């Protein structure tokens, strides 16, 4: 129209609430590393992009270096200064590998990126997947706790229990 | 190593490649560059040194030419050690300024860009302008309102002798002479001006001001000499003020250092739900996408919700959600709100994530096209909610990894419509003694359903008689009719100002109308920028409850920020302390980049405080390593070597307080510095200059609770000092300054009780007789029995428990005060107002019954606690604006009935003060029970 003694559900309150708290405490740490872990994957990403940038400097130093050095290569062409061309196509040489090197940094970068994309990804199933019990436990925690107040379970009694 | 390999860039293309020092400044490695660069090909086609300036990447990935060669490499921080050669000409001061509000705001100005949105482009064109004439507007102004903005009086909340040390800038020669203590600066300064006449002798009294010795705080206006706090200071303590004669020129030296209506449109509001991408869940259940409008937090009309459709990683729905409500009746501030839930399939749901939309853009266009929504993750929370209302309508971000969701809005006419303009809006707002009776006892505790719609029939009766409850009837006006949007925002229009107090409860997340806020934030111009700062971290909450970037408030708060130089330097931080927090990285960066194009003179001195701070939480990094290892001495010993380095040095020394900008930390106690034995290892570092202070810098937990807690005890020392009541209170300096990383100011010549009683025993009661021997000793327990009142009275209000002899300290001249306040209305149940045995004793003169004494402690008690309830609604207010924070301990309306419990707001000022009176007797009761076990 409109189930049991005191004694045990004040019992089945008490561990309620402990795998409650539990639950809470295993939540609240994957919160932390979700959080330093979408941080670290936004530094990587503004890393990338400085990686990117230093890319984009040493090209316009190539650019530079083929229109500029032109002039002076056949130049001391004329005056027969090929150990002059030598230098200065070696040197470019040199740079050319370096940004090999850089080149590579920003793929290792990248690949860790990657592989921390992923943990991101994993983390947050971790936590969808606790929240149903996480809730669960509190409704449920909460449900004992109106049981026993509407039988005038006195409030010392309770918070006993309570942790 | 010291050594670092650094790639050199020449203009001719020429490469080159050599190890230099991490300590070395670039005007000295473009000089090793120079040198190595004559035996490498085409140096003949160079310029001088001095004609090219370094590039490099920086931190931010952004370019930075390198102006300042003084700078070390290693400080410089070039995100690879690679410097290219560029031509210094072109517009080099816009250059620097933005390499500089990147690296400063902790956000690259280009990233902002990349964004590729006109609503942020717009935000920064407009506001940068805008804060930009301000500055050449100030630089204008004569030396005297300069000294206003950059230096504002510190007065006290507000006849004997006093003499005063008066010196003369550039000179070691100094005059002791007598002055009346309200006396005007300006008199002080014309008895000096004669005496250093009496000795060449001519300059006037009017082009000198007054600075107080080893500080940037000044004497000047009109008021007496006592209600400055250096001086009412002076003359508690006993010790003569020591100024400095500073000229006009001196000070200026500083300085210079479209046929569519949206009410035509009858047919119902829908979207297009088309697909979810990246989601991460469970796979045997299935998911879900609730969708509801809101206005604030009231529903518009009924939640709608999707299909079940299978869970996968890219889910697909191409519903159409249709909802119970015209497109002529969408207000404003409408807000579309999502919420992704995992359900088991139908034979506890998750909440995955969230995300909101607003429906009408910043330039009042109705939104029309496809979405892309990315999502935020949804915490469970106690009240769990369907949807999450209040969240911000920004957009997560992490658009790499967070989970989306894509929408369509659909077209609703072949062009653009717009909510109507204020001028449509008035034109359809125009148009007994019994319900007149039923009015008053109503507004005279949210309103039910019946009260709602009388309050909305006499509408015009609440304007005329009941000005003050505008935030009652804009509650009851039913936001999903347009009807009734018009008439209720007619009114506001003509409504009367509102004082402060009621302002203040506008601002909050209930009242999301642009009208409203424009409107509150009207009344709010009233204020002086004193109150204003006591305001400022309530303020800076609520741009967390803004939909667009350019608002009122943000106006409001620049406006300021560029008048009062004070008023700039705590709005910076409070923004750039949450700049790691991604909801509002965005809307923050954006505030200081226009904050600083308009305060060029901050910006040095927070450069500055940034650097020491850096410095400082690499230097707390390795303390935390090392304590692990080895005993206190020694990692004690090898913090100090670190600290002597150079770059170290300088970095940590010659700043102004991050705490307070009017501080100078000069040279750094390198000896006196140390660390604290607690879990995150907070270093104390002392410093000296001119009459020793000192900092503790902490990282590692969120010190905003601190904050909080001591500028409601502070605003507590203000309103009882404004009623003549000065109960000693030390509300020491605590400012977040970024992720869990924060200053706490020192407090010299104090010990915390433990230390006291550690050595039915006098201990305490010695202490004060050794500190304050004879006739000092009566001033000293009377300072303890002011301060233990006032701190009895805020512990018990605010809820602040886990009080002890390790957190409770006492200052040389009596002085009782509380510290580290993690906890707050009754977290560690109601916490009782708290008598100490040991305390009581103090305050009794080491008596077993002195009631003399006893009664006006009481009395202090006593009137502490009724002015706080007269200005309870003040806490309230205040209280429910910082719920915006997002402190774990201030959440819900409990926490703030927790306030009005505690002040006894629901009672009459006789009820409530009968009410203390019981607890305070069973306090005396239970402070000897407590000592006795
Ligand atoms: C969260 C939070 N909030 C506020 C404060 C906080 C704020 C201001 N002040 N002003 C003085 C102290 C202070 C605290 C503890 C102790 C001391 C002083 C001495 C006497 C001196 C000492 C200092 C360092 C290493 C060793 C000894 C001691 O022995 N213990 C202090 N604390 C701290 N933490």
């Amino acid at each position: 129209y409109q189930e049991d003694n005191i004694e045990a559900v004040g019992k089945k309150l008490h561990e309620y609430n402990t795998q409650f708290q539990e639950k809470s405490r295993e939540y609240d740490r994957l919160y932390e590393d979700y959080t330093r872990t979408s941080q670290e994957i936004q530094m990587k990403r503004t890393a990338i992009e400085a990686f990117n940038e230093t890319i984009k400097i040493f090209e316009e130093q190539c650019q530079t270096q083929e229109r500029y050095s032109k002039e002076y290569i056949e130049k001391f062409k004329r005056e027969g200064n090929e150990t002059e061309i030598q230098r200065i196509m070696h040197n470019y040489e040199k740079l050319k590998s370096r940004i090999s090197e850089i080149v590579d940094s920003r793929r290792r970068l990248e690949e860790d990126l990657k592989k921390q994309a992923a943990e991101y990804r994993e983390i947050d199933k971790r936590m969808n997947s606790i929240k149903p019990d996480l809730i669960q436990l509190r409704k449920t925690r909460d449900q004992y706790l109106m049981w026993l107040t509407q039988k005038g379970v006195r409030q010392k009694k309770l918070n006993e229990w309570l942790g | 190593n010291q050594s670092v390999v650094v790639d050199f860039l020449l203009p001719t293309g020429v490469y080159l490649n050599f190890p230099v020092s991490r300590n070395a400044n670039l005007s000295t490695i473009k000089q090793l560059l120079w040198h190595r660069a004559q035996y490498e090909p085409l140096f003949h086609m160079l310029s001088g040194p001095e004609a090219y300036v370094f590039t490099c990447i920086n931190q931010t990935a952004e370019q930075q030419e390198l102006e300042d060669e003084q700078r070390r490499l290693c400080d410089v921080q070039p995100f690879l050690p690679v410097l290219r050669l560029v031509a210094r000409e072109g517009d080099r001061v816009k250059k620097l300024i933005n390499s500089q509000i990147s690296l400063l705001i902790g956000k690259g100005l280009h990233e902002f860009d990349s964004l590729c949105d006109p609503e942020v482009n717009d935000f920064r064109a407009k506001m940068c302008q805008f804060c930009e004439e301000a500055a050449a507007r100030r630089q204008q102004l004569g030396w005297e309102a300069w000294l206003q903005y950059s230096f504002p009086l510190q007065l006290e909340p507000s006849n004997r002798a006093l003499l005063v040390n008066v010196k003369f800038e550039g000179s070691e020669e100094s005059f002791t002479f007598q002055v009346s203590t309200k006396d005007v600066p300006l008199a002080l300064m014309a008895c000096a001006l004669r005496k250093k006449a009496t000795v060449r002798q001519v300059e006037q009294p009017e082009d000198y001001t007054l600075q107080v010795n080893g500080r940037h705080e000044y004497l000047y206006g009109s008021y007496p000499l006592c209600q400055f706090q250096y001086i009412c200071s002076c003359l508690h303590s006993g010790l003569t003020p020591h100024l400095t004669m500073v000229h006009s020129s001196s000070i200026l030296a500083m300085r210079d250092e479209s046929s569519v209506s949206l009410w035509s449109l009858e047919q119902p509001f829908r979207i297009e739900l088309i697909q979810g991408s990246k989601v991460n869940a469970d796979e045997r259940m299935k998911l879900v996408v609730q969708a509801g409008l809101f206005h604030g937090n009231e529903m518009l009309c009924k939640t709608v919700s999707s299909s079940e459709v299978s869970v996968c990683s890219e889910p697909v729905w191409k519903q159409r959600l249709e909802f119970d409500i015209n497109i002529c009746d969408l207000p404003r501030m409408a807000r579309l709100c999502f919420a992704l839930y995992a359900v088991i399939e139908k034979a506890a749901d998750c909440p995955i994530a969230w995300a909101n939309l607003m429906l009408f853009d910043y330039k009042d266009q109705l939104k029309t096209g496809e979405r892309c929504l990315y999502m935020w993750p949804s915490v469970p929370d106690e009240k769990g909610e369907l949807l999450n209302p209040t969240g911000t309508v920004r957009s997560n971000p992490n658009t790499d990894s967070a989970a989306a969701l894509l929408i369509c809005l659909p077209e609703v006419a072949p062009h653009p419509v717009y909510y109507p303009a204020l001028e449509k809006i008035l034109e359809l707002g125009r148009h007994t003694e019994e319900e007149q009776l039923q009015l008053r006892e109503i507004l005279e505790g949210e309103l039910y359903e019946h009260e709602k719609d009388l309050v909305w029939k006499l509408r015009h009766e609440v304007q005329e008689h009941f000005p003050e409850a505008l935030a009652r009837l804009l509650l009851v006006t039913k936001w999903n009719k347009h009807e009734d949007v018009a008439q209720m925002l007619y009114l506001l229009c003509s409504w009367p100002e509102l004082p402060v107090l009621s302002a203040l409860e506008l601002l909050d997340f209930s009242f999301p109308d642009c009208h409203v806020g424009s409107f509150a934030i009207k009344s709010l111009r009233k204020l002086t920028d004193d109150e204003l700062f006591q305001y400022l971290l309530q303020l800076v909450q609520v741009l967390k409850y803004e939909s667009y970037l350019d608002c009122e408030l943000t106006k409001f708060l620049l406006d300021r920020a560029l008048a009062n130089r004070k008023i700039g330097h705590f709005l910076f931080w409070h923004l750039r302390s949450e700049m790691h927090v991604p909801s509002v990285a965005l809307r923050f960066g954006l505030i200081l980049e226009a904050y600083c194009r308009g305060s060029t003179h901050h910006m040095k001195v927070l450069m500055k405080q940034g650097e020491a701070l850096s410095k400082l939480k690499a230097l707390n990094d390795f303390v935390k390593l090392s304590s692990q290892k080895t005993p206190k001495p020694q990692t004690k010993e090898l913090m100090h070597l670190c600290m002597r380095q150079e770059a170290y040095l300088e970095a940590l020394s010659h700043l102004q307080s991050p705490l307070d900008p009017s501080t100078l930390l000069a040279e750094v106690c390198v000896e006196q510095c140390t660390f604290m034995d607690s879990k995150m290892k907070p270093l104390w570092i002392m410093y000296s200059n001119e009459e020793s202070v000192g900092i503790i810098f902490k990282n590692g937990d969120d010190l905003r609770q601190d904050m909080l807690t001591l500028q409601m005890i502070q605003l507590m020392d203000v309103l009882w000092k404004q009623e003549g009541l000065d109960l000693r209170m030390t509300p020491y300096g605590c400012l977040p300054t970024g992720d869990r990383t924060g200053l706490i100011e020192v407090v010299l010549r104090s010990d915390t009780i433990a230390n006291i009683q550690l050595n039915n025993k006098d201990a305490l009661l010695n202490w004060l007789k050794s500190k304050n021997p004879g006739e000092a000793l009566d001033r000293a327990i009377e300072e303890f029995t002011l301060s233990c009142a006032g701190y009895c009275v805020a512990t018990y209000v605010l809820g602040i428990g886990d009080r002890h002899s390790d957190n409770i300290m006492i200052r040389e001249s009596g002085q009782l005060f509380h510290i580290d306040f993690g906890h707050f209305l009754g977290n560690f149940e109601r916490v009782p107002f708290i008598l100490t045995y040991d305390f009581v004793h103090v305050i009794q003169q080491g008596k077993t019954n002195n009631s003399e004494k006893f009664e006006r402690f009481r009395g202090y008690c006593e009137r502490a606690y009724t002015i706080l309830r007269r200005h309870g609604l003040l806490f309230l207010h205040l209280f429910a604006l910082m719920r915006a924070a997002g402190l774990p301990e201030l959440s819900c309306s409990k926490d703030i009935q927790y306030l009005k419990d505690s002040l006894a707001l629901g009672k009459t000022e006789e009820e409530a003060l009968k009410h203390f009176r019981v607890k305070f007797n069973e306090a005396l009761r239970e402070s000897w029970k407590t000592k006795v076990n």
